[PDB]
């Protein structure tokens, strides 16, 4: 049946110019009144609709965004491809294409959507996370900041993964500078301090960055 | 611009519960309206178009109604892949809007926030910056409050926070917030406070230490 | 803007 799927750069320069793909099968923009939209969505906010093209090559695009916005299709690739300029950190999220019906009532829905890829902007360049402790002194907890790293993703273990239970590890933020900053906790037994030892195993895969740090009050 | 307003913008339920979900547009969109369920990680899914139609594929349990300006979802029974996020798309005029938005979550008793807070570690003061955090530990529901003071003063505009997903077993969030400030303003002043507030706590609840003590 | 349906 349909399906679609969005394709393009995941990372981006502020102010840099932002072009995504939206390549489909199951149907085609020649069969009337079918449209393309695109749709996206910053990291735990709302759907935005930013804009959609018909069959005919008719066209329309968010008000708000519109001298920013290029929305094209070629009906030789089944394709359709978005162009935004002068992108800023905002613009960071998960931008979605989707099928719109056309008259036979069922018109009224993006009734197929792709999968979604996530874009961020960032001037920054890759670089390894700086780990440091966040130290406990009954419930005790303890655990690792893992700052100013880029790209996501990292992973996050204690003692070598033999410690799970009370972890709890944080979405990642995009701190103002561009970089990364994330936090893992652990929640122990008081009691436990003075004799088992807590450590965090880091691991920032692009840039080839192992951390272990031993954390204690 | 038209205006598409969800209410309850957060819902908390139960597996078999029955909830009804509204959506309100500014102006009149006929019958133009979409609803689409969200999972995390995954793209958004068509429940209902044009309305009161059901896509076909989606269960029964789900259903819409309405016409004009207002509109709803409702689910007889809810299921545990139910607990996701709703939006409404009206398709009438452009551009074409969506809701807010209406998050459904799994209730549990209320439960307040463990607090803890985390001074700065000496070696990331060598790097000229300091992050203090506070964490707030399995608590329910997810809305909470945190205040940060450092010698009385209230910050603003310098931390930021994230929270886990709902735990899979007890139904709690937890949630982490940095206040993150020069090594000079963190050797400048003494108190560091973290003050939270949650409808478990009868009271906002303060964490504190003291930099040298 | 009216949609085009």
């Amino acid at each position: 049946r349909i399906t679609l799927k969005e394709s393009g750069p995941p990372l981006v320069k502020p102010t840099q110019t932002l072009t995504l793909t939206c390549s489909f099968s199951g149907f085609s923009l020649s069969d009337f009144g079918v449209g393309v939209g695109w749709i996206r969505q910053p990291p735990g906010k709302a759907l935005e609709w930013l804009a959609i093209i018909y069959s005919d090559d008719d066209k329309r695009y968010s008000p708000s965004l519109n001298t920013r916005l290029t929305i094209t299709k070629d009906t030789s690739k089944n394709q359709v491809v978005l162009v935004m300029t002068r992108v800023s950190p905002v613009d960071t999220a998960t931008y979605f294409c989707a099928h719109r019906r056309g008259p036979t009532g069922p018109v009224n829905a993006m009734d197929v959507w792709g999968q979604g890829i996530t874009v961020t902007i960032s001037s920054t360049s890759t670089k390894g996370p700086s780990v440091f402790p966040l130290a406990p002194s009954g419930t005790a907890a303890l655990g690792c900041l893992v700052k100013d790293y880029f790209p996501e993703p990292v992973t996050v273990s204690w003692n070598s993964g033999a410690l799970t239970s009370g972890v709890h590890t944080f979405p990642a933020v995009l701190q103002s500078s561009g970089l990364y900053s994330l936090s893992s906790v652990v929640t122990v037994p008081s009691s436990s301090l003075g004799t088992q030892t807590y450590t965090c195993n880091v691991n920032h895969k692009p840039s080839n960055t192992k951390v272990d740090k031993r954390v204690e009050p | 611009a038209l205006q598409l307003t969800q209410s309850p913008s957060s819902l908390s339920a139960s597996v078999g519960d029955r909830i009804t979900i509204t959506c309100r547009a500014s102006q009149g969109v006929t019958s133009a309206l979409a609803w689409y369920r969200q999972k995390p990680g995954s793209p958004p899914q068509l429940l209902i178009y044009d309305a009161s139609s059901l896509e076909s594929g989606v269960p029964s349990r789900f259903s819409g109604s309405g016409s004009g300006t207002e509109f709803t979802l409702t689910i007889s029974t809810l299921r545990p892949e139910d607990f996701a996020t709703y939006y409404c798309q009206q398709l009438h005029f452009y551009p074409h809007t969506f809701g807010g938005g209406t998050r459904v979550d799994v209730r549990r008793t209320v439960a307040a926030p463990s607090v803890f807070i985390f001074p700065p570690s000496d070696e990331q003061l060598k790097s000229g910056t300091a992050s203090v955090v506070c964490l707030l530990n399995n608590f329910y529901p997810r809305e909470a409050k945190v205040q940060w003071k450092v010698d009385n003063a209230l910050q603003s505009g310098n931390s930021q926070e994230s929270v886990t997903e709902q735990d899979s077993k007890d139904s709690t969030y937890s949630l982490s917030s940095t206040l993150t400030l020069s090594k000079a303003d963190y050797e400048k002043h003494k108190v560091y406070e973290c003050e939270v507030t949650h409808q478990g706590l009868s009271s906002p609840v303060t964490k504190s230490f003291n930099r040298g003590e | 803007a009216l949609d085009k349906w």
